[PDB]
């Protein structure tokens, strides 16, 4: 039959998780943004929309940064990419804490990408609605 | 409840004209044992505040490692976050007062005696102390262990009251921090020769002095000293 895009951990008959390729929808109406790597590093850019004049110019900020060597930009519900951020601070936090060294991108990048992945392997959550570009410079 | 093990003596400090200077020496005592020689004890936090802490090392490594996080959190999401809204010595303090204070009510207290010295935005002069008890005190002057009976009683006399802060000059208040340093080698059997020396001024900002030595020491009257009283050669 069908209802299979009603609940997010279900399978439907094809193999797919149509809750999240939804996700992907809220993702794709966002804004645009963007990654650069460079020689020597990476370079992060985003598009923010003028509502109106009444907006303060350079005030509400959209990058965010996550330590102090890793940036992370997000395109979709800025809500959901907060959210992730916060787990990726606290994420970072706990690395530094029990091996000093600051957080590798990699290391880093799997831990998003794991917490992420844990809003897909339930029904009483919901996917993320961003799309988030995120890097910067470690160890090599 | 624990003891401290590995543990570091005096942090003395004073407010001048224009800042603060804040000094403690470079050893880090295992009992009687002056185990460790390069052992830095003022834990700069910005451009505006020196935190110099004395006791337990492994507590102090903790708190060292819990300000270069408020520095980091503080950064999240705060673009004046090298402006207006950078972390403030009373900020800093504050913070530090709260874990202190939690952790005695906890029965598991930081084995430590630290002063916060900086300058705040306005230009104000910052000194603050804070112990493993929780107990918190500002003076014109501040010392912490053995500093607190020999180190007090030599900086007073340069300021004694608050009127006398204005009157002080960097060369004065640094030359009579140096001085004090001396003595504390002279008659604490904890301290070292090597010691570090901060000064926070509201115009020439943060000025951190490494592998200072304590030099002019008077010992040759030690040659006349014979005996233990009846003794004559």
């Amino acid at each position: 039959g069908t209802g299979y895009d009603l609940s997010n951990s279900v399978f439907s008959p094809d193999g797919r998780n149509f809750q999240v390729e939804y996700a992907v929808k809220a993702v794709e109406n966002g804004t645009t943004s963007i990654g650069i790597k460079c020689n020597d590093g990476v370079v992060f850019a985003v598009e923010k929309l003028i509502t109106s004049k009444l907006l303060v110019p350079q005030k509400n900020v959209k990058i965010q940064v996550v330590d102090r060597h890793i940036g992370c930009v997000y395109s979709g519900l800025i809500p959901d990419g907060r959210h992730l951020v916060n787990r990726g601070r606290e994420e970072a936090a706990s690395f530094k804490k029990l091996y000093k060294t600051p957080i590798p991108i990699p290391a880093f990048a799997d831990r998003l990408g794991q917490y992420v992945q844990a809003h897909t392997l339930y029904n009483s959550v919901r996917p993320f609605g961003v799309s988030t570009i995120f890097g910067g410079v470690d160890k090599n | 409840t624990q003891q401290p093990i590995v543990t570091g003596t005096s942090v003395i400090s004073m407010k001048y004209d224009n800042g603060v200077i804040i000094a403690a020496d470079n050893l880090g005592s295992y009992g009687s044992l002056l185990r460790f020689n390069g052992v830095e004890r003022l834990i700069p936090v910005g451009d505006n505040t020196v935190v110099g802490i004395s006791g337990d090392i492994s507590d102090m490594q903790h708190i060292e490692r819990l300000l270069k996080d408020l520095v980091t959190e503080n950064a999240y999401d705060n673009p004046l976050a090298d402006a207006e809204e950078a972390l403030e010595p009373s900020y800093i303090f504050e913070y530090l007062a709260t874990v202190m204070y939690q952790r005695r009510s906890k029965m598991n207290p930081l084995w430590n005696a630290i002063i916060v010295a900086g300058v705040q935005s306005n230009g104000d002069q910052f000194l603050r102390y804070v112990n493993l008890l929780g107990v918190t005190y500002s003076s014109p002057t501040l010392a912490t262990g053995f500093g607190a009976h020999m180190a007090n009683p030599l900086l007073r006399k340069v300021v004694d009251r608050e009127s006398d802060i204005p009157k002080t000059t960097v060369q004065v208040a640094e030359e009579a921090i140096v001085n004090a340093m001396r003595v504390l080698y002279y008659r604490d059997a904890r301290s070292s020769r090597n010691f570090s020396l901060a000064i926070i001024d509201k115009n020439t900002g943060l000025t951190f002095k490494k592998n200072l030595q304590v030099e002019n020491m008077k010992w040759d009257f030690a040659k006349d000293i014979k005996g233990y009283g009846t003794q004559k050669i």
